[PDB]
C-alpha cells in the first residue's frame, strides 16, 4: 500500500511537469501560428 | 488456565453454537475475494488504460516544437 501511494505521487509529479510543458509548447505555437497569418494578410493586401 | 486467567488459543475461533457456521466462512471468502476482484478491477483498469493514455503522442509534440511556422 505504502508503496503504491508513492508511485502514484511520482505519477502525479510527472503529469504535472508535462502539464507545464504543454502550457508552454501551446503558447509558443500559438503565438508562431498567428503571426504566420498575419503574414500572409499582410503579403495578401499589398497586391491590391 | 491459570487460577485467575485462560487463554484459548484456537487455530479457527468463531462465536457460535453449532458445527454449521459453513454458510458464513464461505461468505467472508467471497467478500475477501470480491474485494481483491475491486484491487484487480480499480489497479488496472484506472491506471494500466491511464497509463497507455497518457502516454500517447508525447514526441509528436516534442519535434513540432522546433518548427519556426
Amino acid at each position: 500500500q505504502s508503496a503504491r501511494m508513492v508511485a502514484m505521487k511520482a505519477a502525479t509529479d510527472n503529469a504535472g511537469q508535462l502539464i507545464k510543458d504543454l502550457q508552454l509548447i501551446y503558447n509558443k505555437l500559438r503565438q508562431a501560428a498567428i503571426t504566420q497569418e498575419i503574414s500572409e494578410i499582410v503579403g495578401g493586401a499589398a497586391a491590391v | 488456565v491459570q487460577p485467575h486467567v485462560v487463554t484459548v488459543l484456537a487455530d479457527t475461533a468463531i462465536r457460535a453454537d453449532n458445527l454449521d457456521e459453513a454458510a458464513i466462512l464461505e461468505a467472508r471468502k467471497n467478500a475477501e475475494q470480491l474485494l481483491a476482484n475491486q484491487k484487480s478491477d480499480l489497479d488496472s483498469a484506472a491506471a494500466l488504460a491511464a497509463l497507455a493514455e497518457t502516454a500517447a503522442q508525447l514526441e509528436t509534440i516534442r519535434k513540432i516544437k522546433n518548427r519556426a511556422q
